[PDB]
């Protein structure tokens, strides 16, 4: 009894960890489009801000 | 989802000397009607359309069904008297549909 | 359901950058002005000044 | 029964987001006038400021 269940109980946990995995590599790439959206705004205020400069 | 049934008897002598206990019959085949015509559409359509596409369909059916029986009962109609496809256990969807509302 | 929980969870944390990048980006407009402004009235303050050395 | 429920908070909590990011940019655009009008303000004040001082 014991040797069946341990056997289905380890399909079951094979079945999830693919799951969480695919989790995880789609949350990263979440986070990397956040950072270069960020990083693109940063670009324009730093030319605006040298704009000014020149100027005064 | 439920619904609700009128039906008249035209010939006494089918209704008598035929398959027995009527309501019986009009009740337990009126459910397997139903499942057959809500079976094959999907959630979304069944919670917004549920008063003229699926009706026409039961009432095709069940007159069908009934007929092989050869009982005497003429149906009047069917009609929704009440809908509520959320299921009770998890019926928070008042927050999915106040959401548009907070949302705007 | 694991799927469907990390895939819904991008639209839900991205257009919060996007609004982000454009504070930033009015904050930086802002900047400008103020400074050019700033130069001007220092400018015009002194040169009246100077004669009055 | 939980998968249903999932899904369906999901819907909500995007509803939700989608309406406090257009809500969050509207507010740039008041900070900036309210900023470029005080900085109009300030330069008229050190012009006469500085008339002051030139005559005294």
């Amino acid at each position: 009894y014991n040797r069946m269940r341990a056997e289905r109980e380890a399909v079951a946990r094979r079945h999830r960890s693919q799951g969480q995995e695919e989790a995880e590599k789609l949350r990263a790439t979440a986070d990397y489009e956040v950072t270069r959206t960020l990083a693109e705004a940063e670009r324009q205020g730093r030319i605006m801000r040298g704009e000014g400069d020149a100027e005064a | 989802v439920e619904m609700n049934v009128q039906y008249r008897v035209t010939n006494p002598e089918k209704y008598l000397y035929s398959v027995t206990s009527p309501d019986d019959s009009l009740r337990q085949a009126t459910d397997s009607a139903l499942r057959g015509v809500i079976g094959k559409y999907t959630m979304d359509r069944i919670l917004t359309e549920g008063r003229t596409v699926i009706r026409s369909d039961t009432q095709r059916e069940l007159e069908e069904t009934i007929r092989p029986y050869d009982m005497g009962i003429t149906l009047l109609d069917v009609n929704f008297q009440a809908a509520r496809p959320p299921e009770e256990v998890k019926a928070a969807f008042d927050d999915a549909i106040a959401a548009r509302e907070n949302e705007q | 359901q694991y799927i469907r929980e990390a895939e819904a969870y991008t639209n839900e944390v991205q257009p919060r950058a996007n609004g982000q990048a454009q504070r930033i980006l009015e904050e930086a407009r802002a900047y400008k002005a103020q400074t050019i402004l700033e130069a001007q009235g220092e400018v015009a303050r002194f040169a009246k000044l100077l004669p009055e050395y």
